[PDB]
């Protein structure tokens, strides 16, 4: 166990308190915000009909690379009706994971929908306007429960 | 909803526990009237900057004033402050019964001392001195007036404890709630012994 | 503790699946609870 | 509660010193004797700051060392149950507007308007004291 | 004096002054990353977001528990 | 082993989420933000008035503005930026951060603030109302001096709506006077004692002191004066003391509610200084001390600003004023030590704090040459006391808000703000101001007193005039990228999502999440310094905190 | 060097302005010498950057230096302590009070407006044989027998026994140098004599300022009662000509409009002045008489309409 390399405490409670040098910040993601904006627009509410929480990872998922994106949808909240979008840019390799829940809805048939968009976002050169597509796309797809 | 999420016998509690830590309510109400105290100093002022401009007969020639009806409407100021630390001693116990005697007899007191003064408006202005008459018409009229308008917001409170006493079940919270109330009543007749010993007795 | 749940049924009569939803407005389904935009850009 | 009652102990002993200072060197020295504005005004800051140090002594007599004036108290030592923090009220916005009614009668001299803004000041102070004490409805 | 000339000095050198300081601070790097070009390496950490958009019912955590992920399909792609 | 976090957070949330809460707002936080985004808007109307003075003052003649106009202007914009900008915005920083750092849940009479909120809103606005009468808003100034404040001077309705609106402005001081004072006096943490709670805490309560010793007598003699202009009260007759009654109570109240003005912003800066230098505030106790001075000397030095009166006790003030002027060197010099050997990095908030430091010292200058009678005679009601105070006044209020806003916006907002946009607004504001008021000491000099509405072309000082008239308009497009900063980065902007977005901080408001929780925390550390926050993200420093503590 | 230096003094014309003049100077240079020590102070610690070299070592953080912080809180007790000294000092030099002074000038300063009465003039190498007449002086005693009351009232007045529009303060003069909206009042002044300056407010409490002088004092309705010293000597005025004057304190809403002028003239131009002015002649006759501008250089009674875009 340790905090994070420096400034970093653990509290009398489970909640870490962690702080930042004044001239850096905490998010570090690298998209402009006006992007990651639009990403959460279609996950937030380009989702609400779906009904499915949607989520997106664009982390690496190495090896097969559908056993980890099963397990990654084990982190996501509510993994029986949750839509999971996990790329690995490294590989180049998209997967799409779906739950129990959302069974039915049309999830199957937008599942190469969306591979296909985000695809082909990524191959003309933006990773997250194929996010962007994809979270669209699977949403129309999934008609609420 | 089996018996309670917190367990307190009353919708409101004492601000905090006052066995070992301060009353919050006492330590603002204190600190309120340690304010007012500064803004009758404000009409004090008035007053004693108007007395030293005066050509050696401070009250005019016009103005008369009438101890007859000024020192019993102080004596009934005095004795409705010991009527409210009584009804503070009932208070601090379980007592709302006792506390509610003492502050409507407290209430009723401070009506006659409020009925006094305005007879006492009455008799001055009817003979003379008054606001736009005079500067010492002026200067007395409005420290007493602002007194008055302090014994009144005390009446206010005192109705409105009343009444709170009778919608709730007596609480700690009300004892502290009576208990500020009565810090607020000593200030005012505390304030009108100084008004009193400045305008009747130093002049 | 000095209370009793309610339970409301109410006929409902559009569908309200367009328009607003309960996300925005939690009693969306209690009643007109949205206006179109374009009628208040005119 | 010792530091607290001290702070007001040190404010009342310089404005003692400062009105009596005042009273003195205008007094004499002055054109007019005393100001009679200063002098006051210094007199009672010296009084509101007597009474706000004298409570403040009183209660550091009367309460035992408090973890909030105790060095070394751990966090859990002032765990409990804090007393009641008035939540969400609309009273206060709507004892502002009675007084801001008032305030208007009293600037434009309205007697009507004094009168209402009076009225209004007194339901909305009945309304905040009452909130948390108005018992359930009997029907 | 020449009304013209010093009501359009109030009215310019607080706007010139303005473009200047904006030039030289507002057109300086931000914070913020640069945007991860798709040739370079995923330098990042995993990133894993949600939607938070469906309601959880109760909002404690305790008594959620673990029934499954129960997958439930699966699709995949490379570029 | 990672978390399902957004991609952004919440921009603006759900729609009519805040209405109610505002409305019927309990919590000290968003009582604190209202009160800073209600006195900020009041600082632009403010503002607003005094461009509109200067462009009528780059002309020797009345290009736009006739005098009574220009009047108003100037009493208006005085009154709105002491009484409806600064008093209130001291106490939203109170409501703000206070109860955060004495580790408290909320304030002591948490409705008690939100009507003194409601009280100064209600209350502002009915001052500025005197505007839209026909006879216009108080002519008199800020000061409102005696025979030209009765009815038989100045008789409009704007004086009695002014009078009226600046007594219930004061009411809602006093409340938050004495919710502050209760609040510092029983709520606080349970190791958190007097001695340890940061220099801001301290500033406040001793200005709230200050406010209950004072406005109580702006009350009084506002209500003196009403009574004398809708009674013919003879209160303040010149045939009586009046003109000097007036001058002694309404000075009485000022000169100790322009250290109320002061003192809440020396402990922001006092905050500020200590987390970017990465070291403690040099000389916490000689801080605290020197604020009780402060307090003291101030509300017995008031006559100071009466001196070409002919009527006050000369000696007695102008020693009191030195004796006053000594504990702000004392800590102006507190304020550089800490500075002293630690690794500056000046982001906004301390680019703002040095800009305090550096003007303030003019202003300071100003003020200590002013406190000879002698000398002010000379400058007495000129510009040149209107540049001091305007000095001290932008230091200590404009600048030093601007640090408090840029520090504690994340601690408010969860989000931070644009630091280039901060640096543009910083440099413009310092520029502008030191262009505008700099040149008005020697405006001042030469014969031009405070309150013309025009003068002479054949008099002098209208280059300096036009000069400041710039300065003037470069402090109103400096004004511009501030409030696009806040309104780009309230709802977007750069999330910070840990506490201390300024690393290195202290005061025990940085340990508790960056938007803190409904009550302010979930945790809270081992109070044992002045710096809980720094003690618990750095525990290694701990033991360094108490060994180079006595070297100084 | 000294001019630049005096953050725009107007140079003194009076002992008392040049010693006032020398005090400011001195104190200019004192906090001029504070203010560059501070922002040297201030920019050193600035230089103090967070250097990129430096690695994760925090600074000693020391605080709490007793030594220096008594030595920079005594230190400066020293320097108000002198600079008090010297005020109080120059102060002394504010009213000498003489009770014989040179030429006494009652400054009347009614709403908007000036007005000088001449008062008394009585020069030490003899001549002068002048003084105010005073006859003007009349109360608004109301010590009426009955007030609205049938009897028994006999209300004397409301204040002091008089009513508060009284006068009996406002001294008047025979010769009056009133000044209307349309042409600047002119006192005029003997050079190197002491001038007594009685100063009242007919309306309201308002400054009487020379900025030549380097001196001013507000023009109170009733000093006398407001405890205050409207009397002010000057001891002595070396250089002639005209100086300008304007109302230092908010007069109302024409507070702009109340500039006058001191046409300070030598001892025999004044007594000729003073001759032609006793004899019925406007203030601009009797100074055109001594071969003088007879209105205001320094200063035009500028224009009474409301602005540039009032329609004439
Ligand atoms: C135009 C006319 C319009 C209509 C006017 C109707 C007036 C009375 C209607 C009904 C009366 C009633 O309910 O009495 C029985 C009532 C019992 O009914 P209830 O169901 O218990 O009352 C409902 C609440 O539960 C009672 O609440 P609670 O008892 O738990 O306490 C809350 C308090 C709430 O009242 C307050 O606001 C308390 C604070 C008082 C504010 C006063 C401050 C102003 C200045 C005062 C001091 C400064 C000097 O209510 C009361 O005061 C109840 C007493 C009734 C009087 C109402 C207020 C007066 O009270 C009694 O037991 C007897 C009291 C009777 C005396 C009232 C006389 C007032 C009116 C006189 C003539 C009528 C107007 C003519 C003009
Ligand atoms: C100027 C405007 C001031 C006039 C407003 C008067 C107040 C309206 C009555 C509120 C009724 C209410 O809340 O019912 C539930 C409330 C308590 O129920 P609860 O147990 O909390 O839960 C049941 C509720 O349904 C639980 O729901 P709740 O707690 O949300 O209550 C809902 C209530 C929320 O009530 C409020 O928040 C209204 C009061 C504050 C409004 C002031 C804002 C004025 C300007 C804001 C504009 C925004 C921009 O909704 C409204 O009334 C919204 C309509 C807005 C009324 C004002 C129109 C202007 O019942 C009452 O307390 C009724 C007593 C009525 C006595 C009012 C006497 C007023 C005193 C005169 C002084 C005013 C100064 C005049 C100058
Ligand atoms: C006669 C006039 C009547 C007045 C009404 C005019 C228009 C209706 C407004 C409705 C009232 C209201 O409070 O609702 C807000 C209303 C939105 O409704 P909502 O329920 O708040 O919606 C919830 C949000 O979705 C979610 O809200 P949230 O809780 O996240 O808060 C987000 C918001 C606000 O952030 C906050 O937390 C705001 C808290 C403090 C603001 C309130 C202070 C004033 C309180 C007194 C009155 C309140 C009642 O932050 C922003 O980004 C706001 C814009 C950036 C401001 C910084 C610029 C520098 O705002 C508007 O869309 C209207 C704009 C506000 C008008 C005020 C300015 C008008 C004149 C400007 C001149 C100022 C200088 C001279 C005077
Ligand atoms: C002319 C001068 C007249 C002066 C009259 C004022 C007399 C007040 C002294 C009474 C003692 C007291 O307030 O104890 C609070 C006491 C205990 O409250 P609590 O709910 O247990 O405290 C819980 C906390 O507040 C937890 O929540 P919280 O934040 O509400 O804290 C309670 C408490 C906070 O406790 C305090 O701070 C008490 C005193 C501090 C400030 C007092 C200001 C009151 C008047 C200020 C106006 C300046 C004059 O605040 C209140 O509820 C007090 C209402 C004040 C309304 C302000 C009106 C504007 O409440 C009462 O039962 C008595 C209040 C009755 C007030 C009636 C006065 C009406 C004045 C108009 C009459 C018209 C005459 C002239 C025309
Ligand atoms: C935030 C507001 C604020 C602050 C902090 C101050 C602070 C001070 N003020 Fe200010 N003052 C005003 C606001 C303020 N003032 C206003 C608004 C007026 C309006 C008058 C009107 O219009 O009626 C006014 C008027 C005013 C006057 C009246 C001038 C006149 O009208 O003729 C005078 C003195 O005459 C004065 C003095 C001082 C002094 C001595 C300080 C000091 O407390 C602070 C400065 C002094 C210092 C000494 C600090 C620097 C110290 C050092 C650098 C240490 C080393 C140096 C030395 C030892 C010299 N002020
Ligand atoms: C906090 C107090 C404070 C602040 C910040 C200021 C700020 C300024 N003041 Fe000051 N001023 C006083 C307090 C203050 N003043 C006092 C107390 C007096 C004496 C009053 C009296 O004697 O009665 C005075 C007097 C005074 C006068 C004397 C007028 C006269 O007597 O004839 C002048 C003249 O130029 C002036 C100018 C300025 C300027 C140019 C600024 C600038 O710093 C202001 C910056 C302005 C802006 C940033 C506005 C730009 C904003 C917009 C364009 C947006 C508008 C939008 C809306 C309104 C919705 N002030
Ligand atoms: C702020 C108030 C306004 C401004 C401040 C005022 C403060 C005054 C306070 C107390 C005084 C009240 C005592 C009243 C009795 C005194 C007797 C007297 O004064 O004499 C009779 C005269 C006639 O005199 P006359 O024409 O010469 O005829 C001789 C006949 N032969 O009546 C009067 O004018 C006196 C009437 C005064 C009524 C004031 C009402 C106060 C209530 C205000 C409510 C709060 C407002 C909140 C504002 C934020
Ligand atoms: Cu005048």
């Amino acid at each position: 166990e340790l905090d994070l390399p420096y400034g970093s405490a653990l509290t009398s409670s489970g909640r870490i308190s962690a702080v930042t040098e004044p001239g850096e910040l905490s998010v570090h993601y690298p998209f402009p915000t006006m992007d990651l904006v639009v990403l959460d627009d279609a996950l937030k509410y380009g989702s609400r009909a779906a009904k499915a929480r949607f989520a997106v990872y664009i982390g690496p998922l190495g090896a097969d690379t559908a056993a980890t994106a099963r397990e990654i949808l084990a982190n996501v909240p509510t993994p029986e009706n949750a839509v999971l979008l996990a790329v690995s840019p490294d590989q180049r390799a998209i997967e799409v994971v779906y739950g129990a829940d959302v069974k039915g809805r049309g999830i199957e048939s937008a599942a190469p929908l969306g591979v296909s968009a985000a695809a082909a976002s990524f191959k003309e050169g933006n990773l997250i306007d194929g996010l962007i597509s994809a979270v669209r796309v699977m949403s129309a797809g999934v008609s609420p429960a | 909803m089996t018996s309670a999420v917190g367990t307190s016998g009353t919708a409101i509690t004492s601000r905090v526990h006052s066995l070992n830590r301060p009353n919050m309510v006492s330590v603002g109400t204190i600190v309120w009237l340690s304010s007012e105290l500064m803004f009758f100093a404000g009409l004090f002022a008035m007053y004693f900057t108007a007395r030293a401009q005066a050509g050696g007969a401070w009250p005019p020639e016009p103005t008369e004033l009438n101890l007859a009806l000024a020192v019993p409407v102080t004596l009934v100021l005095i004795a409705s402050s010991f009527t409210c630390q009584m009804g503070v001693f009932a208070a601090e116990r379980g007592d709302v019964f006792g506390l509610r005697r003492w502050y409507v007899i407290t209430f009723l007191m401070g009506l006659f001392f409020v009925l006094g003064q305005g007879y006492e408006y009455i008799h001055l202005v009817e003979h003379g001195t008054t606001i736009p008459g005079s500067a010492y018409g002026s200067v007395f009229y409005l420290a007493t007036g602002f007194h008055g308008l302090h014994v009144i917001g005390g009446l206010v409170a005192f109705v409105l404890l009343l009444a709170r006493t009778k919608m709730s079940k007596f609480t700690p919270a009300q004892a502290t709630a009576a208990i500020v109330v009565s810090y607020y009543w000593h200030f005012v007749d505390i304030v009108w012994i100084a008004l009193f010993a400045t305008i009747y007795f130093v002049r | 503790m000095s209370s009793t749940q309610d339970r409301s049924q109410l006929d409902p009569e559009v569908e309200r699946h367009t328009g607003v939803d309960v996300e925005d407005v939690p009693s969306a389904e209690w009643g007109w609870s949205h206006m179109p935009i374009g009628v208040m850009h005119i | 509660m010792h530091i607290e009652a001290r702070l007001f102990e040190i404010l009342t002993a310089f404005f003692a010193l400062a009105a009596v200072v005042y009273a003195v060197l205008t007094a004499m020295f002055a054109t007019g004797g005393v100001e009679w504005a200063g002098t006051t005004a210094l007199v009672l800051t010296t009084g509101l700051t007597l009474i706000t140090g004298t409570f403040f002594r009183f209660v550091a007599r009367r309460l035992d060392t408090r973890p909030e004036d105790y060095e070394d108290a751990e966090i859990s030592d002032g765990a409990g149950e804090l007393g009641f923090f008035a939540p969400h009220s609309w009273w206060p916005i709507l004892i502002s507007l009675s007084f801001s009614t008032a305030a208007v009668g009293a600037a434009l001299w309205l007697p009507w308007l004094i009168a209402a803004g009076v009225a209004f000041v007194i339901t909305s102070v009945c309304g905040l004291v009452f909130e948390y004490y108005w018992g359930p409805e009997k029907h | 004096m020449s009304t013209a000339l010093t009501h359009g000095l109030i009215g310019g050198v607080p706007l010139v002054l303005f473009a200047v300081l904006a030039l030289i601070f507002l057109t300086r790097k931000g914070p913020h990353p640069d945007t991860y070009k798709m040739s370079d390496p995923w330098t990042h950490a995993p990133i894993l977001w949600a939607a938070e958009e469906p309601r959880e019912h109760g909002h404690g955590g305790h008594g959620h528990d673990s029934h499954g992920v129960v997958i439930g399909g699966g699709a995949s792609g490379k570029w | 082993e990672l978390e399902a976090r957004r991609p952004f957070p919440e921009r603006m949330g759900p729609k009519g989420n805040l209405i109610y809460k505002l409305i019927t707002t309990t919590d000290h936080k968003l009582i604190g933000i209202m009160y800073c985004v209600v006195c900020f808007a009041f600082f632009l109307v403010g503002g607003l008035m005094a461009l509109f003075m200067r462009t009528e003052l780059a002309m020797p003649g009345l290009q736009f503005l006739s005098n009574e106009q220009f009047n108003q202007l100037f009493t208006m914009h005085g009154t709105v930026m002491l009484l409806f900008y600064a008093t209130p915005i001291v106490f939203g920083f109170a409501n703000l951060v206070l109860p955060l750092q004495i580790g408290a849940p909320d304030v002591a009479f948490p409705r008690l603030n939100a009507l003194s909120f409601w009280l100064f809103l209600f209350g502002a606005l009915i001052a500025i109302a005197g505007f839209i009468t026909p006879g216009g808003a108080a002519d008199f100034g800020w000061t409102a001096y005696s025979p030209l404040t009765d009815a038989i001077h100045s008789p409009g309705a704007g004086g009695d709506l002014w009078i009226m609106g600046l007594a219930v402005g004061g009411l809602g001081t006093i409340l938050g006077g004495v919710n502050m004072i209760t609040t510092v006096v029983c709520m606080r943490a349970p190791g958190m004692t007097m001695f340890r709670m940061p220099i801001f805490t301290w500033n406040i309560l001793v200005t709230s002191i200050l406010v209950l010793i004072a406005f109580p007598i702006l009350t009084a003699a506002l209500f003196g004066l009403a009574a004398d202009r809708h009674l013919g009260a003879h209160i303040y007759d010149p045939a009586n003391g009046g003109v000097l009654l007036w001058q002694h109570l309404f000075w009485f109240f000022g000169h100790p509610e322009v250290y109320i003005i002061a003192l809440p912003f020396f402990g922001i800066v006092s905050e500020i200084f200590p987390v970017f230098s990465r070291k403690p505030i040099f000389g916490y106790t000689t801080l605290i001390y020197a604020t009780l001075a402060i307090a003291a000397l101030s509300v017995a030095v008031w006559a100071h600003h009466m001196y070409a009166t002919g009527a006050v006790l000369l000696p007695f003030f102008s020693f009191m004023t030195f004796l006053i002027a000594v504990p702000t060197g004392i800590k102006f010099f507190n304020w550089i030590g800490t500075m002293w050997k630690g690794q500056l990095t000046f982001e906004t908030p301390m680019l703002f704090s040095v800009g305090f430091l550096i003007t303030f010292l003019l202003g300071g200058l100003s003020g200590v040459l002013l406190a000879s009678p002698p000398l002010d005679f000379h400058v007495t009601d000129s510009y040149f006391v209107i540049a001091h105070f305007h000095y001290v006044l932008f230091g200590t209020i404009v600048f030093a808000t601007y640090a408090g806003i840029y520090f504690w916006f994340p601690k408010m907002t969860g989000r931070l703000l644009d630091e280039r946009l901060g640096k543009l607004h910083f440099w413009l504001t310092f520029i502008g101001f030191h262009t505008t008021f700099l040149v008005q000491h020697w405006l001042g000099d030469e014969g031009m007193p405070r309150r013309y509405a025009d003068y002479l072309p054949t008099d002098g000082f209208t280059t300096l005039n036009v000069i400041s008239t710039v300065g003037a308009f470069i402090l109103g497009v400096s004004m511009l990228p501030f409030v696009w900063n806040v309104f780009k980065s309230w709802r977007y902007g750069e999330p910070v999502t840990v506490d201390d977005p300024w690393g290195y901080g202290n005061s025990l408001e940085w340990a508790t999440s960056c938007p803190p929780p409904r009550h302010n925390f979930t945790e809270l550390p081992r109070i044992r310094s002045e710096r809980p926050a720094f003690e618990l993200h750095y525990p290694h420093m701990v033991e360094r905190m108490r060994a180079e503590a006595h070297v100084g | 060097w000294s001019d630049a230096l005096a953050l725009g003094w107007p140079t003194g014309i009076t002992p008392e302005a040049k010693l006032n003049r020398e005090l400011w100077i001195g104190s200019v240079i004192a906090s001029f010498a504070v203010g560059a020590i501070v922002w040297g102070l201030i920019f050193w610690t600035s230089a103090f950057h967070r250097k990129k070299a430096t690695d994760t070592e925090l600074p000693r953080q020391f605080g709490y230096n007793m030594p220096l912080e008594l030595t920079l809180t005594v230190i400066p007790f020293l320097i108000i302590s002198v600079l008090f000294y010297f005020t109080v000092v120059v102060q002394e030099r504010m009213m000498h009070k003489d009770p014989n002074p040179e030429v006494v000038i009652d400054v009347t300063a009614f709403q908007w407006n000036w007005k000088f009465g001449y008062q008394k003039i009585a020069f030490a190498d003899g001549s002068f044989d002048y003084d105010g007449a005073d006859p003007e002086r009349k109360e608004a005693m109301t010590s009426r027998p009955e007030g609205k009351d049938e009897h028994g009232i006999e209300k004397v007045g409301p204040i002091r026994g008089m009513t508060p529009e009284d006068r009996t303060y406002l001294n008047f003069d025979k010769i009056e140098t009133l000044g209307t909206s349309s042409e600047i009042p002119v006192l005029v002044l003997p050079a190197g004599k002491r001038i007594e300056f009685v100063l009242n407010s007919a309306d309201v409490i308002h400054g009487f300022w020379v900025p030549e002088f380097l001196f001013k004092r507000d023009v109170l309705p009733e000093p006398k009662a407001n405890n205050s010293d409207n009397v002010f000597q000057v001891s002595e005025i070396q250089q002639t000509g005209a100086f300008v004057g304007r109302c230092t304190e908010m007069c109302g809403t024409f507070h702009a409009m109340m500039n006058f002028e001191v046409r300070v003239v030598e001892p025999n131009d004044f007594k000729a002045y003073i001759d032609q002015r006793n004899a019925g002649k406007t203030n601009a006759e009797a100074l055109a008489a001594i071969n003088q501008p007879p209105l205001a250089i320094t200063t035009e009674p500028f224009e009474s309409r409301r602005g540039e875009l009032v329609p004439q």
